[PDB]
């Protein structure tokens, strides 16, 4: 459905993938940052486009983007 | 191994049957009230526990509320109308937090937001430039 | 005593089993509703249902359209209704087109197209007479006194 | 020990100027310093949400109570000072003489730049603004004759205000309260329902029944006001009394025997108006009074303190629960005891709802003396309490949703009455849906219908009282059995209670005080109307209080608070999905529901009952009657009466209601001026502003407080706050000018 | 005094004094001096 | 288990705009447009549950449900990949008389049970493969 | 607001008396009452409780637009 | 005679017309080729 991208500027805060409301991030190993760690969207699929990670990023510009697409049952959020 | 819950208006409806549905367990040490994501309290049983929602976020949410409980043993399934089904989270065994080893990168671009293509350059292409 | 419980003994389904919901009176008219009876084949299902909601329709214009004051009004009325039956008929047909599709195998299931095309047929029919039944009655109408 | 005792701190706080120095030493985040102008508003918007400045409960409860006191200090004041304008800038003594000529006036402008006009030639050689608010008649009717008295009384309000002041003071910085005290249900209804109501009921009739009745009776009669008796005479010979009222000469003897009849002469249940001034009987006032004290001291006196005897409410409301019920009422002790902002729900539901009710009953039932006839001060009065009480209804409604959201716990509360309701709010709200969309097409389309057939030249298809017609059976039926009561199922009675059931026309001075209203085709139309407003409004705001912690679109709202702006443009779009903009949005309709009610109120008055009756009977009313065929259509209300009763305020202009004009201008322009708000976002004026910032960078200058545009929140806070008073506005002006014309 | 100063320098208070201020004067020139359309 | 099922949807992913079937599959294998209530003694939704008396209230009648016994298999065989890297760095670090991959795993699941073995470092592996 | 100029001009010009527009559009007031308001008579009374003329058309539609923009809102 | 086309056409350009397009569209939106 939408799309999550990540950009070399991560930092590995952790902070996106502590504030996905549906499991779609997830913190990879790396050796581009200090700590080592940086982000992926293995589950893109669950994604309803909420943009709390983006709204967690700390990097002037954000590091995290979701450009928002094809929407499902499971990216428009319905229950019924 | 259901919590105690007097039911609601709130549950599931005709896509948990059709089209697919989602189940939480996980294992308590006392007999609590929680409240449900569907709406009302309801109190979980001393042991194991397993709950029906319609949306992977209903289910998320609960987590979120039991680790208030200090619980992080649950678990996340979906079950399809046939019956099939499939572990989604913690999908590694390890939360994703926290970095495990052997886990690959996905949707990775090595540049800052700023290098994206421009729009005019793939125009007629079908890419976009995020994508690109 | 507790007269609301979750529906099915399902605790999480979002249904409950309230008086309303399931009593003995609601379980027994709804049981035995055309829509829902046992035995009966489209077609009759169809034609109880536009028997009933065909009679009760003529009223309305009758007693209340343009030309209700007028020595032919309950004439009016009924063409009125006829419409109306028409109108809905058309519903009935694309509806099932849309929902159903173009060839069918289960048969004597009132969600395929055979069947539905059979249900919607009878409406039209049990419908028009209906509301010709109506016409004819209210032509004339007894006192009742002896 | 006892279980109710006192229990209060001894300097609690220091009183210094140091944290006046330091803006946002109530909060955390705001205590660090401005960087942005958002600092600035956040201030402001967090000034008074004690429960996120503290986590205890006693200090939240320390502050609130010392508040209230600074709340009754203003409202001192602001008596003090109308008492006092009526004594210095006041025609009162010439309009006591003369009470249907002159006209009431307490303000008077200053002449400068021609703003003189406004000094209207009101009578009694004054010149002033007329001003409608009543205060003539309540003194009239207190008793109060000369202005030496109103300027007493006034200097007493500023003693009061005074005294309020310093309590706040003392009970917030030197004794304060603990929570055990202010924990004490039982005792405070015992005291406020015995000792505030029932003993302030006690005293007002004294006043009533020793000062105010014999006055009014030598002023109703003729006497000049300079000739009557100084109240002090009338409480000191009782012989003077006796003359007036031919009971006290027997004394309170009377009393302590079981003979209460004796008294028939000042207590009264005559019922209907003084045909002299068209007020209700002081006489039946006073009993009233008398009565409902002697209810309220025997009700203080029902729940628990020291003494064993009485009730706890606790126990009362745990017993009451049924089969369809489970735990019935049990929680919500704990609840109302432990959560302020729930206590105002129920509390500010209820004032609100009162003050509809006040509007209703006291124009019905006129209260005041010479009040029915000034048609100014009975419009400005009705329209004044039924909107106070709008805005408080929907403030219930709010603050009962903040207790969802932050006080609300699973916990305490299971299978009891708030449980099963949120345990079926789809339910409830998917009927009321319904119910709303069932009233909304059936009411107003018959308004649609009528337009419709007027235009197309088919006047016998319309729904009209000389076609199809819908008249309100019950509410007539009604009508009759009020008539009919005095005498029959109110036996001791001599009149109606109102005269709008039925009755004759009560005239005073050659206008129409009261008459009998009644109901057709076009009232049942309009009351439906009435019944849809209220209806979806409360849609929105149960919905907010229902759906304030959790959704199936967003299942953890609760995490999110009670006033964010969204959850993201995912899921479709969430915009708008806290319970604050529910309450946003309940205020819209509000403000409709409201505005058809006082609509109605004043065309209804003006075509069927005010206006004026020879000396024969000849009813002649103000707008003609043009209520039942005008008001059943759409084009009707906006010629008969927008277009027509405005002719007033357009036509201000070289008067001395040319205010009413430029504020009926102002108020539209204000009203929009707020659609940009809330039409518009936050991105464009933050990019806006972006531009703005270089010109003043290119220049070496700019502010180290960023400049950043208004939240998504306060912008629309912002737009409706400026959309009420431009639409409230409006319609003061026109009210107010179109009235002070046909008075 | 000190802080009480602060208080009263404060961006709210400043403003509404100054406005006062400023407010009056234009008032008591016009008191003094008019109905001017233009310079006379 | 199918693995692979979720994946094996209709779902056609466009050319731009779309994050694709993701990790599991963007949507259910099965359509959600199916009909509604039958009479009494009919079924509608294919394999759909029989209302008995009510069939208004059929969709009610749950027939989908997760088995516990069948819960752990579908835990196991989601997470064998991960089991494997696992073991195979557990391996890789010269373990202490070591024998087989799938023996190490018999039992350093055996103790540390399932779940804690896939959230242990090959340190703690280590130490506790130490005996 | 330029078409309004247009037509309030215009209509004075049209009526005889070019002074109404001259003195009262200096002021807002002046629009209101002396334009919209006056030149509303006739609209209005399109159709009313003794009748209707070949307005009726022009005053249905007019209230028909105040509905359609209060619902926009 | 052609003044009776008023009374003839607008019945059907304002009701059987509008109907059937209505009808088709949906039938053409509904349907999943
Ligand atoms: C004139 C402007 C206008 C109109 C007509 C409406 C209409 C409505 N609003 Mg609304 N609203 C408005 C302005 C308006 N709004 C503004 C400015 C705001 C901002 C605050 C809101 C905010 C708002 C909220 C927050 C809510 C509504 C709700 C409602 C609905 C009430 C249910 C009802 O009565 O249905 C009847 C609707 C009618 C228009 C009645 C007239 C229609 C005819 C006369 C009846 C018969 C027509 C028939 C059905 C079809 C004819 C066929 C042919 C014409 C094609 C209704 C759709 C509530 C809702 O949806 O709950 C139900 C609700 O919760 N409104
Ligand atoms: C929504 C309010 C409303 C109502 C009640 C009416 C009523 C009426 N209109 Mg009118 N009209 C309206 C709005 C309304 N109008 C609007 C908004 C417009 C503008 C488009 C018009 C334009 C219009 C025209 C142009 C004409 C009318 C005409 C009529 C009359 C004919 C009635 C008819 O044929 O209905 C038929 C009704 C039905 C077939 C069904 C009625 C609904 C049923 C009774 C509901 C039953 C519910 C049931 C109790 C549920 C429980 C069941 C359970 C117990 C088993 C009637 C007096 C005609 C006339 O002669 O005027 C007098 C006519 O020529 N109308
Ligand atoms: C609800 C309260 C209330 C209201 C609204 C009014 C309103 C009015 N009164 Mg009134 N009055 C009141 C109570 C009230 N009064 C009371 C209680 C008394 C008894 C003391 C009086 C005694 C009184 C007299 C004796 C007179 C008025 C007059 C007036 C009119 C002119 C007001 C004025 O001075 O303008 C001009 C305003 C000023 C000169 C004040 C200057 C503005 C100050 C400096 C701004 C405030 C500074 C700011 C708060 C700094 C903050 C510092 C920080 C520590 C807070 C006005 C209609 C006058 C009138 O009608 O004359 C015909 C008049 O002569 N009143
Ligand atoms: C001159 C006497 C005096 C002094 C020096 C203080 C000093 C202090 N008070 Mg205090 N207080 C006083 C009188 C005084 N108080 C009185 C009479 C009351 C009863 C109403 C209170 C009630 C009170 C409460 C409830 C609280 C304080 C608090 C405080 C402290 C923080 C100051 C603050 O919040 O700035 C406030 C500065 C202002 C300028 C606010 C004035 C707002 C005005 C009154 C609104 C009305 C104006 C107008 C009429 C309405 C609009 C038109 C500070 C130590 C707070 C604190 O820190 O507690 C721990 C606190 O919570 N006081
Ligand atoms: C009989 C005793 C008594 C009386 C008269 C009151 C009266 C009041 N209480 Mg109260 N209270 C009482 C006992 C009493 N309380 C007890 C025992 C408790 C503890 C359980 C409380 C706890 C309490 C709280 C927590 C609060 C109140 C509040 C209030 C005020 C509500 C606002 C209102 O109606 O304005 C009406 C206003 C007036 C009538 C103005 C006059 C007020 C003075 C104080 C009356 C005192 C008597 C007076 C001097 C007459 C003496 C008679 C003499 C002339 C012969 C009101 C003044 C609220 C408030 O706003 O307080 C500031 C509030 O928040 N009360
Ligand atoms: C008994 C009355 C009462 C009391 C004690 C409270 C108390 C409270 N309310 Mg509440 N409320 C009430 C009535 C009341 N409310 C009513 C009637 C409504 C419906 C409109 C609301 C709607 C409401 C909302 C929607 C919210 C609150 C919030 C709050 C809390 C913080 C208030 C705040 O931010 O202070 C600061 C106060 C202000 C900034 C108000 C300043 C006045 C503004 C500028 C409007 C002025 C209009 C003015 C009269 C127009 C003059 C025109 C002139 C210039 C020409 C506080 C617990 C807020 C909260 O967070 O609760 C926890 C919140 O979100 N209330
Ligand atoms: C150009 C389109 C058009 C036309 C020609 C008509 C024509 C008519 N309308 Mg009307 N209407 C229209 C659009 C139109 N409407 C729209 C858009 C609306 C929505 C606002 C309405 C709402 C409306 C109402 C609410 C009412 C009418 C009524 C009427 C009838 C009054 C005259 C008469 O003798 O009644 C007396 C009736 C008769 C003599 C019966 C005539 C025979 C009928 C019409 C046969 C219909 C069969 C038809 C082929 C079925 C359609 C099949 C489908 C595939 C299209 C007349 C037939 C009134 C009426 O009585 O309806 C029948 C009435 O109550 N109309
Ligand atoms: C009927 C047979 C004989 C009729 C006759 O002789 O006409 C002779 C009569 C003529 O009756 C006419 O009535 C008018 C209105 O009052 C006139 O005023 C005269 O009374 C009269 O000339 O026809 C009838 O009115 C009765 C016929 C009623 C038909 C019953 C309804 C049957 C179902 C109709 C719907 C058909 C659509 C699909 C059906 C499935
Ligand atoms: C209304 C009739 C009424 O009062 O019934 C009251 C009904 C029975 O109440 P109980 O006697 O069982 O419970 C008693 C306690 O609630 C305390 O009174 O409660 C409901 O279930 C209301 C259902 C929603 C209301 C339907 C609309
Ligand atoms: C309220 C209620 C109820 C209900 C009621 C109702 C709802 C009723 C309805 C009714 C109805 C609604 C009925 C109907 C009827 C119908 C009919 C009776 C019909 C008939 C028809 C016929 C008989 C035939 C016809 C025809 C045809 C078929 C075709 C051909 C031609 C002819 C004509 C032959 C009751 C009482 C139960 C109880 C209580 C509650
Ligand atoms: C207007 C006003 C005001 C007010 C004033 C007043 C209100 C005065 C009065 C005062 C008074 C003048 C009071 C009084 C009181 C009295 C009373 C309250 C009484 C009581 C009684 C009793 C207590 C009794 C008892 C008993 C009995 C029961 C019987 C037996 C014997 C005995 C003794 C035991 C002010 C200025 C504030 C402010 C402004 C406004």
């Amino acid at each position: 459905s939408h799309t999550v991208k990540i950009y070399d500027t991560c930092i590995g805060c952790t902070q996106c993938v502590r504030a996905c409301p549906t499991d779609v991030l997830e913190m990879v190993p790396w050796d581009g940052c200090k700590s080592g760690q940086i982000a992926s969207s293995p589950r893109v699929e669950d994604c309803v486009g909420c943009k709390r990670c983006e709204t967690a990023c700390p990097t002037d510009f954000l590091s995290v983007r979701v450009y928002l697409g094809a929407e499902t049952t499971r990216s428009l959020g319905l229950a019924y | 191994p259901f919590p105690t819950f007097g039911g609601s208006t709130g549950g599931w409806l005709r896509a948990a049957e059709v089209e697919e549905k989602y189940a939480i367990t996980w294992t308590s040490t006392k007999e609590q009230i929680f409240e449900m994501p569907t709406g009302g309290a309801a109190i979980m049983r001393n042991g194991e526990n397993l709950l029906y929602l319609a949306r992977k976020e209903q289910c998320l949410a609960l987590s979120t509320q039991l680790r208030t409980f200090k619980i992080n043993d649950y678990k996340i399934y979906r079950i399809f109308p046939s019956g099939e089904v499939q572990y989604l989270h913690p999908k590694d065994g390890v939360f994703p937090e926290k970095v495990n080893p052997g886990r690959t990168s996905v949707n990775s671009r090595g540049f800052s937001i700023g290098k994206n293509p421009n729009p005019a350059s793939i125009k007629f292409s079908g890419i976009t430039t995020y994508e690109s | 005593a507790n007269f609301i419980k979750p529906y099915n003994d399902d605790p999480f389904v979002g249904h409950l089993a309230t008086p309303i919901t399931s009593s003995s009176l609601t379980r027994a008219l709804l049981k035995n509703l055309p829509a829902y009876r046992f035995g009966l084949t489209p077609l009759l299902r169809g034609l109880e249902i536009g028997l009933a909601h065909g009679y009760f329709l003529i009223g309305p214009f009758a007693q209340l359209g343009p030309l209700r004051n007028s020595d032919i009004g309950l004439l009016a009325g009924f063409l009125s209704t006829i419409g109306l039956i028409l109108i809905l008929t058309l519903g009935l047909t694309i509806y099932g087109a849309a929902a159903f599709g173009q060839e069918k195998s289960n048969g004597s299931e009132l969600q395929t197209k055979k069947s539905w095309d059979q249900f919607k047929g009878g409406f039209f029919v049990g419908a028009c007479g209906s509301a010709g039944f109506a016409f004819i009655c209210l032509s004339s109408i007894p006192t009742f006194a002896l | 020990s006892k279980n109710v005792q006192v229990f209060v701190e001894k300097d609690a706080v220091e009183t210094s100027f140091a944290k006046w120095a330091q803006p946002g030493h109530f909060s955390r985040t705001l205590a660090k310093g401005p960087k942005t102008t958002t600092w600035i508003w956040n201030l402001h918007a967090d000034a008074h949400d004690f429960d996120s400045q503290t986590s205890s409960l006693e200090e939240v409860s320390r502050k609130i109570f010392s508040a209230h006191f600074g709340q009754l200090a203003i409202i001192f004041l602001w008596i003090s000072g109308m008492h006092f304008h009526g004594a210095y800038f006041s025609n009162y003594s010439a309009w006591l003489t003369d009470p249907i000529s002159i006209k009431q006036s307490s303000q008077v402008v200053w002449p400068i730049v021609g703003q003189e006009i406004l000094n209207a030639d009101v009578g009694g050689n004054f010149q002033g603004i007329q001003t409608t608010s009543g205060w003539f008649q309540m003194w009239r009717a207190e008793g109060i004759t000369s202005e030496v008295e109103l300027y007493w009384t006034a200097i007493g309000g500023l003693a009061m205000s005074a005294i309020m002041l310093f309590a706040g003071w003392f009970h917030y910085h030197k004794a304060a309260p603990k929570l055990e005290w202010f924990q004490n249900a039982e005792s405070m209804m015992n005291h406020h329902l015995a000792g505030l109501l029932g003993l302030g009921c006690l005293s007002w009739s004294g006043h009533q029944i020793h000062i105010a009745l014999p006055i009014n009776k030598l002023l109703d009669a003729g006497v000049s006001p300079q000739e009557i008796p100084l109240p002090h005479e009338f409480l000191i010979n009782r012989d003077l009394m006796a003359q007036l009222y031919p009971s006290f000469s027997k004394g309170l003897a009377p009393f302590f025997g079981g003979n209460w009849g004796e008294y028939s002469d000042f207590l009264t249940f005559k019922g209907g108006l003084n045909p002299v001034t068209g007020g209700l009987w002081l006489s039946d006032i006073a009993h009233h009074h008398l009565a409902l004290s002697v209810l309220f001291i025997i009700a203080g006196h029902m729940y628990r303190t020291n003494w064993g005897i009485g009730h706890n409410m606790k126990e009362i409301l745990e017993a009451h629960k049924g089969p369809f019920t489970g735990e019935g009422h049990k929680g919500l002790y704990e609840i109302l005891t432990t959560s302020w902002h729930a206590q105002l729900a129920i509390n500010l539901a209820m004032m609100g709802s009162l003050s509809i009710i006040v509007a209703h009953h006291m124009y019905a039932m006129p209260p005041y003396p010479y009040l029915a006839t000034d048609y100014a001060t009975q419009l400005s009065l009705f329209t004044h309490h039924m909107w106070i009480g709008g805005f408080c209804v929907v403030g219930g409604a709010a603050h009962g949703a903040i207790f969802m959201v932050r006080d609300y716990t699973p916990a305490n509360n299971y299978n009891n009455l708030l449980d099963r309701v949120l345990r079926h709010r789809d339910a409830i709200i998917s009927h009321l849906n319904w119910v709303c969309i069932f009233l909304g097409c059936h009411a107003f389309g018959f308004y649609i219908h009528n337009d419709t057939m007027r235009a197309l030249g088919r006047p016998q298809d319309m729904f009209s009282d000389k076609a199809i017609q819908l008249q309100p059976i019950f509410a007539q039926w009604i009508q009759n059995i009020h008539l009919l009561a005095p005498g029959t199922t109110a036996p001791n009675a001599l009149a109606t209670t109102s005269y709008a059931f039925g009755g004759d026309v009560i005239e005073v001075g050659g206008k129409i005080a009261m008459m009998p209203i009644k109901l057709g085709t076009a009232d049942f139309m309009v009351h439906h109307i009435h019944a849809f407003t209220i209806h979806v409004t409360v849609l929105i705001l149960l919905k907010g209080v229902l759906y304030a912690r959790s959704s199936k679109l967003i299942p953890d709202k609760a995490n999110l608070g009670f006033r964010f702006p969204c959850d993201g443009p995912g899921r479709g779009g969430t915009c708008q999905s806290s319970s604050w903009d529910h309450v946003f949005l309940g205020l819209f309709w509000m403000y409709n529901s409201i505005s058809v009610v006082i609509f109605h109120f004043s065309w209804k008055m003006q075509s069927d009952v005010w206006g004026t009756i020879t000396p024969d009977g000849a009813i002649s009313h103000i707008t003609g009657g043009n209520f039942a065929q005008s008001s059943i259509t759409i084009n009707g209300w906006l010629r008969d009466f927008l277009w027509s009763q405005a002719s007033q305020v357009i036509q201000s202009y070289g008067s001395a209601s040319s205010a009413y004009g430029l504020i009926f201008l102002g108020a539209h322009f204000i009203w929009a001026f707020s659609l940009m708000f809330l039409f518009s976002g936050r991105g464009y004026w933050q990019e806006l502003i972006e531009s703005i910032v270089w010109a003043h960078n290119k220049l070496n200058f700019a502010p180290t407080i960023q400049p950043r545009a208004l939240s998504i929140t306060q912008g629309r806070a912002v737009g409706l706050a400026h959309y009420l008073l431009g639409g409230i506005g409006t319609t003061w002006a026109f009210f107010l000018a179109r009235a002070i014309s046909i008075t | 005094m000190n802080d009480f100063q602060k208080y009263l320098s404060t961006a709210p208070v400043l403003l509404t004094l100054w406005m006062t201020f400023t407010a009056g004067f234009i008032i008591e020139v016009n008191r003094f001096f008019p109905d001017m359309l233009g310079l006379y | 288990v199918d693995l692979d099922y979720g994946m094996k949807n209709s779902y056609v992913p466009a050319t731009g705009g779309d994050g694709g079937q993701g990790q599991f599959g963007a949507q259910s294998p099965n359509d959600w447009r199916v009909a509604g209530t039958s009479p009494v003694g009919e079924t509608s939704y294919a394999g759909a549950a029989d209302g008995g008396e009510e069939p208004w209230f059929a969709e009610a009648i749950s027939t989908v449900s997760l088995d516990l016994q069948k819960a752990d298999e579908t835990l196991k065989a989601f997470t064998k990949d991960a089991a494997a890297f696992k073991i195979e760095e557990f391996a890789a670090e010269k373990p202490y008389g070591f024998t087989s991959s799938d023996a190490a795993m018999e039992e350093l699941v055996g103790k540390l049970g399932y779940s804690k073995f896939l959230e242990m470092s090959t340190k703690q592996l280590m130490k506790t493969w130490g005996t | 607001w330029v078409t309004f100029y247009w037509h309030w001009k215009h209509m004075t010009i049209w009526g005889g008396n070019p002074g109404q527009f001259d003195e009262s559009s200096n002021y807002i007031m002046g629009w209101l009452r002396d334009y919209l308001w006056l030149n509303s008579s006739p609209l209005i009374n399109g159709y009313n409780p003794f009748g209707m003329n070949n307005l009726s058309v022009w005053s249905w539609m007019f209230l028909f637009g105040h509905l359609i923009w209060a619902t926009g809102f | 005679a052609a003044s009776f086309l008023p009374s003839i056409l607008v019945p059907l350009v304002g009701l059987i017309f509008p109907a059937f397009s209505m009808a088709l569209f949906f039938l053409y939106v509904q349907t999943d080729d």
